[PDB]
């Protein structure tokens, strides 16, 4: 028989009268209700807030890299477009598309006059629907292209050989399929060396977060065993535990770390398994000291809010929330005064280094 | 494009809703229903009702239901909610009125509850029904579920003829399912299945889809004590779907009156796989094991019936048949513990088997049985009826007088007990007035029961007057033809001197029976000779 | 009618009661209903907020004003903190800082999702403290900006003379007095000028403006007649309007306004009212559009809310707010004498010499 | 001779300048006032032997021993055994090598890489050891060659704020204090920020620390 705020619901409502009546712009109940709603979930917490119809749908489409489009990312410089890249497994190759075309109209749109956020948007479009692009090739008259918009999905890790026995992956963001991301690019980077890795670097650098599956696999990726990281809350559905299985593709590896300070929840959970667990040796500056786990409950008219449930906690016990990680190796950006990213990049160089040293006392 | 709410309204609602999330749902229908009869907009009144409805507050779901109908005239669903707690709140005139809106928007309609409710209604309010849906019908001749209504009705009233016949010259009607169901309740009430089949196997060929009128044609088929055609339409109607259980289970009792065994025990066995309504399946195995004579069978199964209507009954057959088939010892140990675990069923069970025993022709157990019965609960006046019987098994009137002395005394307005102790005592004792007064109260009290005119003739044949005696024997055989009746006619015969006349009366009884053991024992009583 | 929005009455009912039931920590419906008040009243409108009943109370007798300020009038925009003006002749003057600068970040606590008022505060602080805040300035990287804050007090109108028959008036910010000075330097300057005036270039920029009563004051020291600005609002008190009395001190001298891109309300309704009566006409870049007019109003429970009752017009009809004001020619700003320090003060006087000289009067 | 600077919590930086007479006592010394300004436990002692020509061979042995439990440190008809004496206490080491380290320095370095005791780390010296390999005539080959150079860290204009600074966070799990968005000055340029050589060599001794185990 709790008692209900009934003093609390009637000052409530004297403010959505006064409101109805003394603002300027007529104001219908619906948007007032909407606002009161979006309040309540920013007002709670930094993270956590409402969902628009739109919004919800741009988060459904950021964790699972699959989006409608045509894939193709670019940069609208100087009222020109580049072309970074076209990305692979898309129409966009099999175009004739190359870096940097003059894209002139897309839908016959002209692309002169427009900003990078309106550059976008009007590049995106419903998935299937066909797109016609008049490009302007060396200035010369402009060519009609006509493609099919169709589901991306962008790959989220990105791994190369830097040294012989060397490799580098990074993760740009934690998604859906990164686990199996991740598996494959181990795999093909181990049978790329012919099966010796000398030593391995992982970069979570600037790595705003993602779904905590997805982190979890990785840990597990690099973990043959342990728990990787258990979450509390009030609610019992969301008190869980996730351990590591004993599958390994990293085969016992030399494993190093690179935490900025722009490595957010998802990016650390990763961080604080392979530390935790000396399984691989943090460096760089300190971490986004972000501590939260925030579920999207569906609702009608699609649009849900997101709240944080609970609290991750790392291995030992340890809550990272508003501390974070301090790294073992505290090595700052600088400039040393006496296509290889290690000489340009001073953190990556200082990795390799301590892989490098590492690796040869141990002789192996 | 969407209304505004008044402070008050938004303060209510949302303290409303807010209570119901909490699970307080008398605040949130207390505050809804004020809302609704405020703002009269059709969703706080459709939200109302629906609270309403959930919780089922009459007075409450029919204010808010009327509400909601008048706030959104136009849907159909809120008109025939309102139509729906009109009726269930007695109004029904007003709830036809309703009804009609509905028809207005096709749709769905929900007749059979008004003919229902109409049947619960008052006779003179039932009259008022009648002339408003003569109304209606002048007004919407077309419609058959309103005919259902008047046929309902009509079937309160007890002439169905015309509604039935109004039914049968729609096509249409013919056609559907309540009319033909309607039709087959009243051929049975007329009690013609002649009609009945055919008409039932025409719908059967208009949509054996359906089950209600498949049901129907197997009832009736029952009725026609055929039973080859009606375990073929079981059969088909399992194989049509099997799903339903009291399909299955008359299926089952069809089978069981069919002398079909096997079949019934395989229906009867996977009922108590399913062990849903096991106690009438185990009763239905223990009765095809009886048609089987296997005594093991048959008892173990009355034994497994778990406490219920059947179970006492197949707790009696299975006293009745280890009584036949000895094993005197385990029946009795079975029974007596099976007493012990509740005494009110005790005492009847006890009763069963010292009745069984004093049946059966034996003294020392069904003294045994009846002795411990009425220590253990002497004020029962059904085991002072055994113990009266016993005695008069015993030969000896005391104890029967003093029993059934005390139980009259204890029932004042009784009269069984009266004319039980005024034959008993007549058939003993030499003196007739006490008797002739015991017989006299009982007629006082209970003239109608035919035992009080067979006590009353046969008291008045030994007092020695014809008329008195002959003519309470014939209203005896008014109330129903008792041999007792026609004994004591013939021992007026014998006492007035003409043996022809009782001579043809006790042939007629043997002619009944050949060899029945009442009229044997009063030819040997009266008569006094091996050829009568 | 219309029907109810019961729809939405159910979700917001349901999500408040799953909110509770599924957060972190246990979080009593109280704070809960506190914050969609909060929510409600800012999301719609940036300026308005809620002012509990101690925020209520503390709001009517205010700090004594021993804490000082930045002297920085912010307009909460996008959701960005947005200086609106730098008022002159403070330390957020003296560094560098233009208006329509963004302050992300302020010690070192990012302002996107904050409300402009509890900024506005937390940037107040006692005499002498250092503050240093973030600046994202023509979509320019953020780069830190330290100062010293203490108490300010400004002038509100410094006059001086450019050249034979001209002089410039400018208004640092409306004060109270502020009709009273101006008239003030207008007759000393007239009794120097030993004639009626050729041109009084009036600078109306970097000017957070102030209390409307002032506002109208100088615009009908200069205006003799018209109505100054009229406000429009839902509400029946909401309409109001004010005029200008035959009384012209100015002496019927030729003006040139001048208006930058950090004037506020008040330099924009008396700017606006002067270019639509065609007393003057203006010449620089366009005003912010800061038209809105809070008001606190009390519902219950010893509390009350700002809101904006309603928004200005000038007396042409042209909407103040969402448009700003259009000067009828424009140009950009790019010891010394002050004709020649800035650009646009030296067009305006070269301008108005070209006019009066022409008109010959 | 000796001189003892602390670095970091469980890192500790030790240099010799010159090998003068009994500089056993000062090393010795300075590794027990180590320890004591370190609680007793170390996890990896650099020993700069860079820019030091030499000095008596005694006192060389006697640093090498100090360092050394086992094993003959040094044979020219003459050997130097090893006594299990060692205030070393079993910690990592990483000796560096700048070219410049002639005959003495040049020999402790030596015995220390053929013992496997330690790491040398710095460049190859300018200039005998336990294995055959000698000294003066191919010097000493480091096992990690890191040529020397010098390391300046860059201004931060804005600085990332933590969730400390976002107004109404969630307190820490444990409960304990939360890190502020504060600035305070280091109390010096450290060596490790300096060159090259020594940030490196720490990176690599705080590695091993961690990965080596527990």
């Amino acid at each position: 028989s709790a008692p209900l705020p009934l003093d609390e619901l009637r000052t409530f409502a004297e403010v959505l009268d006064r409101v109805k009546a003394a603002y300027v712009e007529p104001v219908d109940d619906k948007t007032l209700l909407e606002n009161a709603i979006k309040g309540m979930l920013s007002n709670l917490d930094p993270h956590s807030a409402y969902l628009g119809p739109e919004d919800f749908a741009e988060l459904q489409e950021s964790t699972s890299g699959e989006f409608g489009g045509l894939g193709i990312e670019v940069g609208s410089e100087d009222g020109f477009i580049k072309v970074v890249s076209p990305i692979d497994d898309t129409p966009a190759a099999r175009a004739g598309i190359q870096p940097g075309d003059l894209i002139v109209q897309i839908d016959g749109k002209p692309t002169k006059g427009q900003s990078m956020t309106e550059a976008v948007d009007s590049m995106r479009g419903k998935a299937g629907s066909p797109i016609t692009l008049t490009i302007v090739r060396d200035g010369g008259r402009p060519f009609d292209v006509e493609l099919k918009r169709a589901i991306i999905k962008v790959k989220s890790v990105k791994s190369q050989v830097l040294e012989p026995g060397y490799a580098y992956l990074r993760i740009t963001q934690f998604q859906v399929n990164t686990g199996e991301e991740v598996v494959k690019a181990l795999n093909q980077l181990r049978k790329d060396n012919k099966g010796r890795l000398k030593g391995l670097v992982l970069d979570l650098r600037n790595n705003p977060g993602g779904v905590l599956q997805s982190a979890v696999e990785v840990a597990d990726a690099f973990l043959t065993k342990g728990l990787i990281v258990y979450t509390k809350g009030r609610i019992a559905n969301s008190e869980l535990r996730f351990s590591a299985d004993p599958a390994d593709p990293s085969d016992k590896v030399p494993l190093v770390v690179l935490i900025n300070g722009g490595s957010a929840a998802a990016a650390e959970i990763v961080a604080g398994a392979l530390q935790d667990q000396k399984r691989a040796i943090l460096m760089g500056t300190d971490s986004f000291g972000k501590g939260s786990v925030q579920t999207v409950l569906p609702l009608n008219n699609d649009r849900a809010l997101k709240l944080t449930t609970a609290l991750y906690y790392t291995p030992n016990g340890r809550s990272i929330q508003a501390q974070g990680i301090v790294p073992d190796i505290e090595v700052g950006r600088a400039k040393v005064t006496q296509e290889r990213p290690q000489d340009s990049d001073y953190q990556l160089s200082q990795a390799l280094s301590l892989l490098k040293g590492l690796s040869v006392t141990r002789g192996n | 494009k969407y209304g505004s709410f008044s402070e008050d309204s938004l303060y209510s609602l949302l303290v409303a809703e807010l209570a119901g999330q909490r699970n307080r749902f008398d605040i949130a229908l207390s505050n809804y229903v004020v809302q609704a009869q405020k703002t009269r907009d059709p969703g706080v009144s459709e939200r109302a009702f629906r609270i309403a409805e959930y919780l089922g507050a009459d007075q409450e779901a029919l204010d808010t239901s009327l509400l909601w109908a008048r706030s959104a005239p136009d849907n159909l669903d809120a008109q025939r909610a309102a139509a729906i707690q009109l009726a269930r709140a007695g109004r029904y005139e007003e709830s036809m009125v309703y009804m009609e809106k509905v028809l207005n928007g096709q749709g769905d309609t929900h007749f059979d509850f008004l003919a229902l409710s109409a049947a619960e209604t008052d006779p003179d309010t039932r009259a008022g029904l009648l002339q408003s849906f003569d109304h209606l019908l002048k007004k919407y001749p077309n419609n058959g579920q309103l005919l259902f209504g008047k046929a309902l009705l009509l079937q309160q009233d007890g002439r169905p003829d015309e509604a039935l016949t109004l039914l049968e010259d729609n096509s249409a009607s013919r056609h559907e399912v309540a009319p033909l169901l309607l039709r087959s309740r009243l051929l049975q009430s007329m009690k013609r299945s002649d009609e009945a089949l055919p008409l039932l196997k025409a719908g059967i060929k208009e949509h054996p889809d359906d089950k209600r009128v498949r049901l129907a044609y197997a009832r009736l088929l029952v009725e026609q004590n055929r039973l080859d055609d009606a375990k073929a339409e079981f059969a088909g109607l399992v194989q049509q779907f099997p799903d339903d259980d009291d399909l299955r289970f008359s299926l089952a009792l069809v089978c069981l009156e069919a002398q079909a065994w096997d079949e019934a025990r395989i229906y009867l066995e996977e009922l108590v796989e399913r062990d849903s309504h096991v106690d009438a399946a185990h009763f239905n195995l223990g009765r095809l094991a009886e048609e089987q004579k296997d005594t093991a069978r048959a008892l173990d199964e009355y034994a497994q019936v778990g406490p219920g209507n059947d179970f006492l009954p197949a707790q009696l057959r299975q006293t009745d048949v280890l009584l036949k088939a000895g094993r005197v010892d385990e029946a009795a140990q079975r029974l007596d513990k099976a007493r012990s675990e509740q005494p009110d069923y005790a005492i009847q069970l006890y009763l069963i088997e010292a009745e069984a025993l004093s049946n059966n022709d034996q003294q020392e157990k069904a003294w045994q049985a009846i002795q411990e019965g009425l220590k253990q609960y002497p004020e029962d006046l059904n085991l002072l009826y055994t113990r009266s019987m016993l005695a008069e098994k015993r030969n000896d009137l005391a104890q029967m007088e003093k029993d059934l002395r005390f139980v009259i005394a204890r029932e004042p307005d009784n009269a069984m007990a009266l004319n039980a102790l005024g034959y008993t005592l007549a058939d003993r004792t030499t003196r007739y007035g006490e008797a002739r007064e015991l017989i006299l109260k009982a007629h006082k009290l209970n003239p109608d029961d035919p035992a009080i005119l067979d006590s009353m003739g046969w008291i008045n044949y030994r007092q020695g007057k014809l008329a008195d005696a002959e003519r309470y024997l014939r209203q005896a055989l008014q109330r129903y033809p008792d041999h007792e009746v026609a004994a004591h006619l013939g021992e007026v015969l014998w006492a007035q001197g003409r043996q022809g006349d009782a001579r043809a009366i006790w042939r007629e009884y043997l002619d009944k029976q050949p060899d029945s053991d009442v009229l044997r024992r009063t030819i040997k009583r009266l008569t006094g000779a091996e050829t009568p």
